[PDB]
Protein backbone atom coordinates (compact mmCIF):
# COMPACT_ATOMS: atom_id res chain seq x y z
CA UNK A 1 0.00 0.00 0.00
CA UNK A 2 3.10 2.17 -0.23
CA UNK A 3 3.35 5.08 -3.01
CA UNK A 4 6.04 6.71 -1.87
CA UNK A 5 9.05 5.62 -0.44
CA UNK A 6 12.16 7.76 0.50
CA UNK A 7 14.99 5.91 1.09
CA UNK A 8 19.48 6.87 1.18
CA UNK A 9 21.32 4.94 -1.34
CA UNK A 10 24.71 6.44 -2.43
CA UNK A 11 25.03 9.81 -1.29
CA UNK A 12 21.29 10.58 -2.07
CA UNK A 13 17.34 9.59 -1.70
CA UNK A 14 15.20 7.59 -4.00
CA UNK A 15 12.06 6.13 -4.01
CA UNK A 16 11.82 2.28 -3.64
CA UNK A 17 7.97 2.13 -4.20
CA UNK A 18 8.19 0.81 -7.85
CA UNK A 19 6.08 3.82 -8.93
CA UNK A 20 9.09 5.55 -9.94
CA UNK A 21 9.07 8.85 -8.48
CA UNK A 22 11.78 11.28 -9.17
CA UNK A 23 13.95 13.04 -6.14
CA UNK A 24 16.10 15.61 -6.52
CA UNK A 25 18.09 16.16 -3.35
CA UNK A 26 19.82 19.94 -3.38
CA UNK A 27 23.39 20.42 -1.59
CA UNK A 28 21.60 22.11 1.08
CA UNK A 29 20.85 18.58 2.43
CA UNK A 30 22.86 16.89 4.76
CA UNK A 31 22.74 12.88 3.87
CA UNK A 32 23.77 9.73 6.24
CA UNK A 33 23.82 6.21 6.06
CA UNK A 34 21.04 6.23 8.62
CA UNK A 35 18.79 7.55 6.36
CA UNK A 36 18.25 10.99 8.69
CA UNK A 37 18.45 14.15 6.15
CA UNK A 38 18.75 17.55 7.37
CA UNK A 39 16.72 20.27 6.48
CA UNK A 40 18.69 23.90 7.45
CA UNK A 41 17.47 27.14 6.79
CA UNK A 42 20.05 28.03 3.94
CA UNK A 43 18.24 28.59 0.09
CA UNK A 44 19.59 24.83 -1.30
CA UNK A 45 18.49 23.06 1.49
CA UNK A 46 15.38 20.85 -0.25
CA UNK A 47 14.46 18.13 -1.82
CA UNK A 48 11.91 18.11 -4.45
CA UNK A 49 9.42 14.62 -5.44
CA UNK A 50 7.72 14.65 -8.49
CA UNK A 51 5.26 11.83 -8.06
CA UNK A 52 3.97 10.19 -11.50
CA UNK A 53 -12.22 11.40 -6.16
CA UNK A 54 -12.13 11.18 -2.31
CA UNK A 55 -8.60 8.99 -1.13
CA UNK A 56 -7.60 7.35 2.16
CA UNK A 57 -3.75 8.04 2.82
CA UNK A 58 -1.29 8.30 5.21
CA UNK A 59 1.98 10.09 6.06
CA UNK A 60 4.78 8.25 8.45
CA UNK A 61 7.88 9.35 9.46
CA UNK A 62 10.38 9.60 11.86
CA UNK A 63 11.32 13.88 12.91
CA UNK A 64 13.84 15.17 16.03
CA UNK A 65 13.32 18.78 15.96
CA UNK A 66 15.86 20.81 17.98
CA UNK A 67 15.61 23.02 20.98
CA UNK A 68 14.32 26.79 21.33
CA UNK A 69 17.34 29.28 21.67
CA UNK A 70 16.09 30.72 25.19
CA UNK A 71 16.60 34.02 24.19
CA UNK A 72 14.91 33.50 20.98
CA UNK A 73 11.34 32.11 22.85
CA UNK A 74 9.00 34.21 21.43
CA UNK A 75 9.40 33.87 17.87
CA UNK A 76 9.71 30.16 17.88
CA UNK A 77 6.16 30.15 20.18
CA UNK A 78 4.89 32.71 17.80
CA UNK A 79 6.24 31.90 13.80
CA UNK A 80 5.07 28.65 12.15
CA UNK A 81 6.94 27.24 9.42
CA UNK A 82 6.42 24.60 6.73
CA UNK A 83 9.00 21.65 6.17
CA UNK A 84 6.98 19.55 3.50
CA UNK A 85 4.44 21.35 1.16
CA UNK A 86 2.60 19.49 -1.47
CA UNK A 87 0.32 21.59 -3.22
CA UNK A 88 -1.17 21.98 -6.50
CA UNK A 89 -3.47 24.68 -8.03
CA UNK A 90 -3.86 25.96 -4.44
CA UNK A 91 -4.72 22.81 -2.98
CA UNK A 92 -3.34 19.88 -0.73
CA UNK A 93 -1.21 19.12 2.16
CA UNK A 94 1.54 20.51 4.28
CA UNK A 95 3.54 19.96 7.63
CA UNK A 96 4.05 23.19 9.63
CA UNK A 97 5.58 23.41 13.06
CA UNK A 98 5.23 26.21 15.38
CA UNK A 99 7.51 25.97 18.13
CA UNK A 100 6.78 22.79 20.25
CA UNK A 101 3.78 22.02 17.90
CA UNK A 102 3.70 20.41 14.63
CA UNK A 103 0.99 20.45 12.27
CA UNK A 104 -0.93 18.76 9.62
CA UNK A 105 -3.28 21.04 7.05
CA UNK A 106 -5.41 19.91 4.30
CA UNK A 107 -6.77 22.70 2.06
CA UNK A 108 -9.52 21.42 -0.71
CA UNK A 109 -10.09 22.36 -4.38
CA UNK A 110 -12.37 25.58 -2.93
CA UNK A 111 -9.31 26.47 -0.31
CA UNK A 112 -11.28 25.37 2.84
CA UNK A 113 -8.85 24.65 5.18
CA UNK A 114 -8.68 22.12 8.49
CA UNK A 115 -5.49 20.90 10.76
CA UNK A 116 -4.75 18.60 13.33
CA UNK A 117 -1.54 18.44 15.85
CA UNK A 118 0.55 17.48 18.17
CA UNK A 119 1.84 19.99 21.04
CA UNK A 120 4.73 18.44 23.58
CA UNK A 121 5.61 20.43 26.73
CA UNK A 122 8.13 23.11 27.07
CA UNK A 123 7.99 23.47 31.28
CA UNK A 124 8.94 19.70 31.44
CA UNK A 125 11.83 18.89 33.71
CA UNK A 126 13.26 16.49 30.60
CA UNK A 127 11.25 15.93 27.56
CA UNK A 128 10.90 13.09 25.72
CA UNK A 129 10.59 14.97 22.72
CA UNK A 130 12.71 17.72 22.32
CA UNK A 131 15.41 17.00 20.30
CA UNK A 132 15.01 13.72 20.39
CA UNK A 133 14.05 11.03 17.22
CA UNK A 134 10.28 10.54 17.62
CA UNK A 135 7.56 8.33 15.12
CA UNK A 136 4.84 10.61 13.36
CA UNK A 137 1.95 9.09 11.09
CA UNK A 138 -0.70 11.10 9.99
CA UNK A 139 -4.02 9.07 8.34
CA UNK A 140 -6.47 10.38 6.36
CA UNK A 141 -9.80 8.77 5.13
CA UNK A 142 -13.29 10.31 4.26
CA UNK A 143 -14.00 11.71 7.82
CA UNK A 144 -10.91 11.90 10.34
CA UNK A 145 -7.42 13.07 10.27
CA UNK A 146 -5.32 11.25 12.74
CA UNK A 147 -1.76 11.37 14.11
CA UNK A 148 -0.15 9.09 15.98
CA UNK A 149 3.00 9.85 18.01
CA UNK A 150 5.41 6.70 18.77
CA UNK A 151 2.67 4.05 17.73
CA UNK A 152 -0.10 6.00 19.70
CA UNK A 153 -2.99 8.24 18.60
CA UNK A 154 -2.97 11.71 19.86
CA UNK A 155 -5.10 13.55 18.21
CA UNK A 156 -8.31 13.77 15.78
CA UNK A 157 -10.21 16.26 13.58
CA UNK A 158 -13.36 15.86 11.37
CA UNK A 159 -13.27 16.65 8.07
CA UNK A 160 -16.41 15.89 6.61
CA UNK A 161 -16.93 19.65 5.69
CA UNK A 162 -13.39 19.81 3.29
CA UNK A 163 -14.15 18.93 0.21
CA UNK A 164 -11.42 16.92 -2.38
CA UNK A 165 -8.10 17.45 -1.65
CA UNK A 166 -5.42 17.22 -4.73
CA UNK A 167 -2.90 14.74 -3.80
CA UNK A 168 -0.22 14.46 -6.99
CA UNK A 169 1.49 17.46 -6.55
CA UNK A 170 5.14 17.94 -6.11
CA UNK A 171 6.56 17.32 -2.72
CA UNK A 172 8.59 20.31 -1.59
CA UNK A 173 11.34 19.43 1.47
CA UNK A 174 12.26 22.73 2.64
CA UNK A 175 11.97 25.09 5.46
CA UNK A 176 9.47 28.30 4.50
CA UNK A 177 8.73 30.79 7.25
CA UNK A 178 10.15 33.41 8.95
CA UNK A 179 12.82 31.57 11.21
CA UNK A 180 16.03 31.74 12.51
CA UNK A 181 19.84 31.27 10.92
CA UNK A 182 19.97 28.04 13.05
CA UNK A 183 16.88 26.65 12.72
CA UNK A 184 16.85 23.35 11.14
CA UNK A 185 15.19 19.61 11.20
CA UNK A 186 16.31 16.34 11.03
CA UNK A 187 13.94 13.93 8.98
CA UNK A 188 13.82 9.70 8.08
CA UNK A 189 11.91 7.46 6.87
CA UNK A 190 9.54 9.60 5.02
CA UNK A 191 6.83 7.02 3.24
CA UNK A 192 3.29 7.74 1.93
CA UNK A 193 0.48 5.27 1.43
CA UNK A 194 -2.76 4.87 -0.16
CA UNK A 195 -4.60 3.77 2.40
CA UNK A 196 -5.37 5.02 5.95
CA UNK A 197 -3.38 2.82 8.54
CA UNK A 198 -4.79 1.66 11.56
CA UNK A 199 -3.56 1.81 14.90
CA UNK A 200 -2.16 -1.62 14.76
CA UNK A 201 0.01 -1.25 11.87
CA UNK A 202 1.47 1.82 12.42
CA UNK A 203 2.27 0.21 15.67
CA UNK A 204 3.57 -2.19 14.74
CA UNK A 205 5.81 -0.05 12.03
CA UNK A 206 6.83 1.98 15.13
CA UNK A 207 8.34 -1.11 16.54
CA UNK A 208 9.58 -2.57 13.36
CA UNK A 209 11.67 0.50 12.48
CA UNK A 210 12.89 1.27 16.20
CA UNK A 211 14.74 -2.06 15.88
CA UNK A 212 18.36 -2.00 15.59
CA UNK A 213 21.26 -4.10 16.28
CA UNK A 214 22.89 -1.23 17.65
CA UNK A 215 22.64 0.96 21.05
CA UNK A 216 21.14 4.23 21.00
CA UNK A 217 22.14 8.05 23.03
CA UNK A 218 19.38 10.00 24.37
CA UNK A 219 18.93 11.67 21.30
CA UNK A 220 18.01 8.50 19.54
CA UNK A 221 21.14 8.33 17.40
CA UNK A 222 23.76 5.52 17.65
CA UNK A 223 25.45 5.15 20.78
CA UNK A 224 28.82 5.55 19.81
CA UNK A 225 32.76 4.10 21.94
CA UNK A 226 35.12 6.65 22.36
CA UNK A 227 32.62 9.57 22.47
CA UNK A 228 32.17 11.83 25.41
CA UNK A 229 28.52 11.32 27.49
CA UNK A 230 26.60 12.84 30.17
CA UNK A 231 24.37 10.37 31.93
CA UNK A 232 20.91 10.16 32.64
CA UNK A 233 18.72 8.23 34.66
CA UNK A 234 15.31 7.08 33.61
CA UNK A 235 14.46 6.08 36.96
CA UNK A 236 16.27 9.11 38.92
CA UNK A 237 15.58 12.21 35.86
CA UNK A 238 16.72 14.75 38.16
CA UNK A 239 19.87 13.37 39.41
CA UNK A 240 23.30 13.22 38.20
CA UNK A 241 26.68 11.65 38.98
CA UNK A 242 29.61 13.99 40.17
CA UNK A 243 32.69 12.32 41.63
CA UNK A 244 32.67 13.46 45.55
CA UNK A 245 35.26 15.83 46.44
CA UNK A 246 38.11 14.04 48.41
CA UNK A 247 36.00 10.61 47.81
CA UNK A 248 36.46 8.36 44.85
CA UNK A 249 32.72 7.44 44.82
CA UNK A 250 30.28 9.26 43.12
CA UNK A 251 27.80 11.39 44.78
CA UNK A 252 24.75 11.82 42.66
CA UNK A 253 22.83 15.76 42.85
CA UNK A 254 20.21 17.06 41.81
CA UNK A 255 20.37 19.25 38.14
CA UNK A 256 19.79 22.52 37.83
CA UNK A 257 17.56 24.10 35.93
CA UNK A 258 16.59 26.85 33.58
CA UNK A 259 16.90 30.27 35.88
CA UNK A 260 16.04 33.09 33.93
CA UNK A 261 12.44 34.44 33.69
CA UNK A 262 10.78 33.24 30.34
CA UNK A 263 7.38 32.23 31.39
CA UNK A 264 7.31 29.50 28.41
CA UNK A 265 10.22 28.06 29.59
CA UNK A 266 11.57 25.33 32.13
CA UNK A 267 13.98 22.30 31.58
CA UNK A 268 17.02 20.73 33.92
CA UNK A 269 19.91 21.36 32.77
CA UNK A 270 21.63 18.28 30.44
CA UNK A 271 25.38 19.13 29.98
CA UNK A 272 26.19 18.46 33.84
CA UNK A 273 28.13 15.92 35.94
CA UNK A 274 31.05 13.59 35.00
CA UNK A 275 31.89 13.75 31.10
CA UNK A 276 31.85 9.86 30.77
CA UNK A 277 33.30 8.03 27.62
CA UNK A 278 32.63 3.68 27.30
CA UNK A 279 35.75 2.19 25.92
CA UNK A 280 36.66 -1.71 24.89
CA UNK A 281 37.76 -4.32 26.60
CA UNK A 282 40.47 -4.28 24.02
CA UNK A 283 41.82 -1.27 23.28
CA UNK A 284 40.44 3.33 19.65
CA UNK A 285 38.86 2.79 15.90
CA UNK A 286 36.99 5.18 13.46
CA UNK A 287 33.25 5.57 13.62
CA UNK A 288 32.45 2.00 16.55
CA UNK A 289 29.27 1.70 17.48
CA UNK A 290 27.64 0.41 20.42
CA UNK A 291 25.83 -2.70 20.39
CA UNK A 292 24.02 -4.51 22.80
CA UNK A 293 25.72 -7.33 24.78
CA UNK A 294 28.91 -5.16 23.99
CA UNK A 295 31.80 -5.56 26.51
CA UNK A 296 33.02 -1.94 27.68
CA UNK A 297 35.09 -0.36 30.54
CA UNK A 298 32.73 2.72 31.44
CA UNK A 299 35.24 5.90 31.95
CA UNK A 300 35.46 9.16 32.37
CA UNK A 301 37.80 12.06 32.17
CA UNK A 302 39.60 13.65 36.08
CA UNK A 303 41.51 16.70 34.95
CA UNK A 304 43.23 15.02 31.95
CA UNK A 305 43.91 11.19 33.51
CA UNK A 306 41.42 8.89 32.75
CA UNK A 307 39.49 7.56 35.20
CA UNK A 308 37.48 3.73 35.22
CA UNK A 309 34.51 3.07 36.94
CA UNK A 310 34.82 0.12 39.31
CA UNK A 311 32.86 -2.05 41.84
CA UNK A 312 34.12 -4.09 44.69
CA UNK A 313 34.36 -7.71 44.14
CA UNK A 314 33.48 -8.69 47.59
CA UNK A 315 30.67 -6.57 48.86
CA UNK A 316 28.18 -7.17 51.75
CA UNK A 317 25.15 -5.85 51.68
CA UNK A 318 22.76 -6.26 48.63
CA UNK A 319 24.23 -2.75 46.96
CA UNK A 320 27.57 -0.75 47.58
CA UNK A 321 28.85 2.38 46.24
CA UNK A 322 31.22 2.26 42.92
CA UNK A 323 34.63 2.52 42.89
CA UNK A 324 35.42 5.77 40.43
CA UNK A 325 39.14 5.60 40.19
CA UNK A 326 42.82 5.50 37.87
CA UNK A 327 42.75 2.63 35.65
CA UNK A 328 45.08 0.19 37.24
CA UNK A 329 44.71 -3.84 37.60
CA UNK A 330 43.78 -4.67 41.69
CA UNK A 331 42.56 -8.13 42.96
CA UNK A 332 40.03 -6.43 44.95
CA UNK A 333 37.53 -5.02 41.72
CA UNK A 334 35.78 -5.59 38.70
CA UNK A 335 35.70 -3.16 35.87
CA UNK A 336 34.11 -5.64 33.40
CA UNK A 337 30.86 -4.04 32.27
CA UNK A 338 28.43 -5.48 30.14
CA UNK A 339 25.87 -2.95 28.19
CA UNK A 340 22.80 -4.41 27.76
CA UNK A 341 19.04 -3.17 26.61
CA UNK A 342 16.40 -5.73 28.64
CA UNK A 343 13.81 -3.30 27.23
CA UNK A 344 11.82 -5.41 24.69
CA UNK A 345 9.64 -2.34 23.79
CA UNK A 346 11.29 0.60 21.95
CA UNK A 347 13.25 2.43 24.36
CA UNK A 348 16.68 4.43 24.61
CA UNK A 349 17.52 2.98 28.25
CA UNK A 350 20.15 0.58 28.00
CA UNK A 351 21.72 -1.04 31.40
CA UNK A 352 24.84 -1.67 32.98
CA UNK A 353 25.79 -5.06 34.12
CA UNK A 354 29.54 -5.86 36.29
CA UNK A 355 31.27 -9.38 35.20
CA UNK A 356 34.09 -10.91 36.07
CA UNK A 357 35.46 -11.77 32.74
CA UNK A 358 33.96 -12.05 29.36
CA UNK A 359 33.64 -15.51 29.74
CA UNK A 360 31.75 -15.83 32.90
CA UNK A 361 28.05 -17.10 33.94
CA UNK A 362 27.66 -14.83 37.37
CA UNK A 363 26.10 -11.67 37.40
CA UNK A 364 27.39 -9.79 40.01
CA UNK A 365 24.85 -7.02 39.87
CA UNK A 366 23.46 -3.82 38.31
CA UNK A 367 24.75 -0.27 37.84
CA UNK A 368 22.10 2.37 39.17
CA UNK A 369 21.49 4.16 42.11
CA UNK A 370 20.83 3.98 45.75
CA UNK A 371 20.69 5.90 49.24
CA UNK A 372 23.67 4.75 51.90
CA UNK A 373 24.04 6.33 55.94
CA UNK A 374 25.70 9.46 56.69
CA UNK A 375 27.97 9.12 59.74
CA UNK A 376 28.94 12.07 61.27
CA UNK A 377 27.26 15.36 62.15
CA UNK A 378 25.70 15.75 58.91
CA UNK A 379 22.38 17.05 57.08
CA UNK A 380 20.92 14.25 55.83
CA UNK A 381 20.97 10.53 57.52
CA UNK A 382 21.22 9.27 53.81
CA UNK A 383 22.75 10.64 50.54
CA UNK A 384 22.20 9.07 47.22
CA UNK A 385 24.82 7.95 45.48
CA UNK A 386 26.27 5.98 42.21
CA UNK A 387 25.87 2.13 43.07
CA UNK A 388 25.98 -1.50 41.79
CA UNK A 389 23.04 -3.48 43.00
CA UNK A 390 22.14 -7.50 43.45
CA UNK A 391 18.31 -6.35 43.88
CA UNK A 392 17.79 -5.12 40.20
CA UNK A 393 19.12 -8.62 39.16
CA UNK A 394 15.56 -9.93 39.95
CA UNK A 395 13.89 -7.14 38.77
CA UNK A 396 15.22 -6.95 35.36
CA UNK A 397 13.35 -10.37 35.11
CA UNK A 398 9.69 -8.90 35.85
CA UNK A 399 7.89 -8.66 32.72
CA UNK A 400 7.03 -6.42 31.03
CA UNK A 401 9.77 -4.38 31.78
CA UNK A 402 9.84 -1.61 33.97
CA UNK A 403 10.44 1.93 31.84
CA UNK A 404 11.26 3.73 35.22
CA UNK A 405 13.95 1.43 36.90
CA UNK A 406 17.03 3.49 38.50
CA UNK A 407 19.22 0.78 37.15
CA UNK A 408 18.44 2.52 33.20
CA UNK A 409 21.00 4.81 31.78
CA UNK A 410 21.14 7.07 28.65
CA UNK A 411 23.36 8.47 27.25
CA UNK A 412 23.76 12.51 26.16
CA UNK A 413 26.39 14.25 24.52
CA UNK A 414 26.61 17.78 23.39
CA UNK A 415 24.10 18.07 20.17
CA UNK A 416 23.64 21.27 18.21
CA UNK A 417 19.99 20.88 19.01
CA UNK A 418 20.56 21.55 22.81
CA UNK A 419 21.49 24.37 24.33
CA UNK A 420 21.42 25.82 27.71
CA UNK B 1 45.99 4.64 43.62
CA UNK B 2 45.98 2.48 46.71
CA UNK B 3 45.57 5.22 48.75
CA UNK B 4 42.28 5.72 46.48
CA UNK B 5 41.67 2.26 47.44
CA UNK B 6 41.63 2.69 51.47
CA UNK B 7 39.98 6.17 51.07
CA UNK B 8 37.26 4.25 49.50
CA UNK B 9 36.85 1.34 52.25
CA UNK B 10 36.05 4.37 54.87
CA UNK B 11 33.71 5.89 52.32
CA UNK B 12 31.65 2.48 52.94
CA UNK B 13 32.05 1.84 56.35
CA UNK B 14 35.30 -0.65 56.16
CA UNK B 15 37.91 0.19 58.39
CA UNK B 16 39.35 -3.36 58.16
CA UNK B 17 39.56 -3.47 54.33
CA UNK B 18 41.29 0.00 54.39
CA UNK B 19 44.22 -1.13 56.88
CA UNK B 20 44.18 -4.15 54.63
CA UNK B 21 44.85 -1.97 51.64
CA UNK B 22 47.65 0.26 53.34
CA UNK B 23 49.54 -2.70 54.59
CA UNK B 24 49.46 -3.99 51.39
CA UNK B 25 51.05 -0.97 49.77
CA UNK B 26 52.85 -1.15 52.34
CA UNK B 27 52.75 0.45 55.45
CA UNK B 28 52.73 0.41 59.42
CA UNK B 29 50.03 -0.28 61.39
CA UNK B 30 51.12 2.93 63.74
CA UNK B 31 51.07 5.21 60.58
CA UNK B 32 48.06 3.01 59.02
CA UNK B 33 46.24 3.54 61.76
CA UNK B 34 46.74 7.42 61.94
CA UNK B 35 46.61 7.72 58.59
CA UNK B 36 42.99 6.88 58.59
CA UNK B 37 41.95 8.86 62.04
CA UNK B 38 42.61 11.73 59.56
CA UNK B 39 40.76 10.93 56.65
Amino acid sequence: NIILNLRYKDNNLIDLSGYGAKVEVYDGVELNDKNQFKLTSSANSKIRVTQNVFLDFSVSFWIRIPKYKNDGIQNYIHNEYTIINCMKNNSGWKISIRGNRIIWTLIDINGKTKSVFFEYNIREDISEYINRWFFVTITNNLNNAKIYINGKLESNTDIKDIREVIANGEIIFKLDGDIDRTQFIWMKYFSIFNTELSQSNIEERYKIQSYSEYLKDFWGNPLMYNKEYYMFNAGNKNSYIKLKKDSPVGEILTRSKYNQNSKYINYRDLYIGEKFIIRRKSNSINDDIVRKEDYIYLDFFNLNQEWRVYTYKYFKKEEEKLFLAPISDSDEFYNTIQIKEYDEQPTYSCQLLFKKDEESTDEIGLIGIHRFYESGIVFEEYKDYFCISKWYLKEVKRKPYNLKLGCNWQFIPKDEGWTE
Amino acid sequence: FAELKAKFFLEIGDRDAARNALRKAGYSDEEAERIIRKY
